[PDB]
């Protein structure tokens, strides 16, 4: 027959018949390089820890959302009440340098 | 003088740490854990085995009644029966037709082979660690064993070494212990005087050979049916036995930490957990001065290849130049990265390779030959090996155990993620102000 076995990075011993005990560490090989382009840096943290890899990707999504989100919120406001108090204001005219600053 | 140092507590790595004092050369201190024991204190409750059953020769009276007396010995049962006429080769005992009372008896004791195959109860306390080190300073070595306590110096000559206390308090065994045959049995057995018929511990005394065995084994008489003479009865099956074939796993092959029970005293050796807060206190004599230690004028580090292998996976190269020759001693100023060598010969100017092994994938350490701390820089790549037959050197990081690259490309997306807020906000707060300022 066949069995699988499961070796963390703690260790296994495995006693066969009455031999020896014989001990095995796992080692850190997953698959693809931990140091060449983005998603095979992926692939390979993910293969060795699974759940902080996804944490992390989640953060730095969420962080990048939250926060372009804001700059273009802020950029908004800012947009409508710097044109709002007289460039809105009507039998005015308001000059280029002044509104083609911000303006589109 | 006085260094303090926490080994990890791992049977068999070797942990470098350089110490030194002003005007003195550093010394290479070395410290390894030969072999480990836990030793805690223990009390027997009581010893038993497989009981045998023994029903004495009947008494009966022709015509007449007998009456139960009391015994001592274990499980004692007696009982009378008022009809029997018995009968043996050679015809009828009595002449009384319905007048014949017999008598039986019947208690355990213990089998004869019981002083082989027999079983002990013990309960153990509190746990004590004693460990064996192998402390290397400068060039010698010394061996020397201390228990784990933090207050006792066991010093082999002059070492006056202090083991603190264990980081984190560990036993493989519970309360209540059981040994049979060299093999060690997580059990609860039934506390003394209190025996439960069919479960283990139905019989028990204080020694195989006391005389005040004590038992419970639910032995009932029955009354005579055949002609012939003869005592029937029936017993509960034995307790021993039963646990015997419900033994389940021994702690042999049960206790975590990669421990290794063994009796006689009961003990588990080299166990692997928790952190040892060293102190050494090394003599004058070994220090010397730095005067006479060659001095080195400069040193650059290049490295070959780095895969971040449990072995020593890794390999290191240095030019140097210095105004004498000596022995220098080599030390890696990391948590994630041990040199293989300690000392090494110098020759005014050369090169030296040193392997090293490490668990970051970056060689990004500071390595010192008597001084002179040097930068060096790798591309640590995988290893092929799935497996490997050797524990890992090095504790595992956080902080370097992630790769230069990757954290480029966390720290550039949360720098503009944090940058374009804060523009926004600026230019946010100018044009607020401007529009104030406005009327």
């Amino acid at each position: 027959t066949s069995r699988n076995f499961s070796v963390g990075r703690e260790g296994l011993e495995y006693v066969w018949g009455n031999h020896e005990p014989v001990r095995v560490w796992a080692q850190e090989s997953a698959p693809g390089d931990p140091h060449g382009w983005p998603h095979e840096i992926i692939i390979h943290y993910y293969h060795r820890h699974p759940v902080y890899t996804v944490i992390v990707l989640c953060g730095v999504a969420l962080a990048i959302l939250v926060g372009t989100a804001s700059s273009a919120a802020c950029i908004a406001k800012a947009r409508r009440d710097c044109l709002t108090p007289y460039a809105l204001a009507p039998n005015a005219t308001v000059p280029t340098a002044l509104a083609v600053l911000c303006c589109i | 003088f006085e260094h303090a140092t926490t080994v990890p507590n791992v049977p068999g790595i070797p942990y470098k740490a350089l110490v030194e004092r002003a005007g003195y050369a550093p010394l290479n201190l070395e410290i390894t854990v030969v072999s480990s024991e836990l030793t805690p204190s223990t009390n027997k409750e009581y010893v038993t085995c497989k009981f045998h059953t023994v029903i004495p020769s009947p008494q009966v009276k022709c015509c007449g009644s007998l009456e139960c007396k009391a015994s001592s010995k274990a499980d004692y049962t007696c009982r009378v029966f008022g009809g029997v006429y018995p009968f043996m080769w050679g015809g009828a005992q009595c002449f009384c037709d319905s007048e014949n009372t017999q008598l039986s008896e019947a208690y355990v004791e213990f089998a004869p082979d019981c002083t082989i195959d027999h079983a002990v109860a013990l309960k153990v306390h509190t746990a004590a660690l004693k460990v064996g080190l192998r402390i290397v300073y400068g060039n010698t070595t010394a061996h020397l064993d201390t228990f784990v306590n933090g207050v006792t110096p066991g010093s082999s000559r002059d070492l006056k070494v202090i083991a603190g206390p264990i980081s984190a308090a560990f036993s493989p065994f519970d309360h209540k212990v059981v040994i049979r045959k060299g093999l060690v049995y997580n059990y609860d057995f039934p506390e003394y005087g209190a025996m439960k018929p069919g479960a283990f511990g139905d019989i028990q005394a204080s020694s195989l050979y006391a005389t005040d065995i004590v038992a419970r084994t639910d032995i009932r008489l029955l009354k005579p049916s055949v002609k012939n003479i003869h005592v029937p009865y029936t017993q509960a099956v034995s307790g021993y036995e039963m646990w015997k074939n419900n033994s389940g796993r021994p702690l042999q092959e049960t206790a975590p930490f990669g421990c290794k029970i063994e009796v006689e005293p009961l003990r588990a050796s080299n166990c692997a957990y928790g952190h040892i807060p060293i102190s050494i206190d090394i003599p004058d004599a070994a220090f010397v001065r730095s005067s006479e230690s060659p001095t080195i004028l400069e040193v650059s580090c290049t490295v070959a290849d780095c895969i971040y292998s449990a072995d020593f996976g890794g390999s290191l190269t240095l030019q140097y130049k210095a105004d004498r020759e000596g022995h220098c001693p080599v030390h890696s100023h990391s948590t994630t990265a041990v040199l293989k060598e300690a000392t090494t010969h110098v020759t005014a100017t050369g090169s030296i390779t040193l392997h090293f092994s490490t668990s970051s994938p970056q060689a990004n350490f500071i390595v010192s030959l008597c001084g002179k701390k040097t930068t060096c820089n790798a591309e640590c790549k995988p290893p092929a090996d799935h497996i490997i037959g050797e524990p890992h050197k090095v504790d595992q990081e956080f902080q370097a155990a992630v790769s230069k690259t990757s954290w480029n490309w966390l720290l550039a997306l949360f720098g503009g993620a944090s940058s374009l807020i804060v523009v926004g906000l600026i230019v946010l707060v100018c044009s607020s102000m401007l529009i104030n300022t406005r009327r």
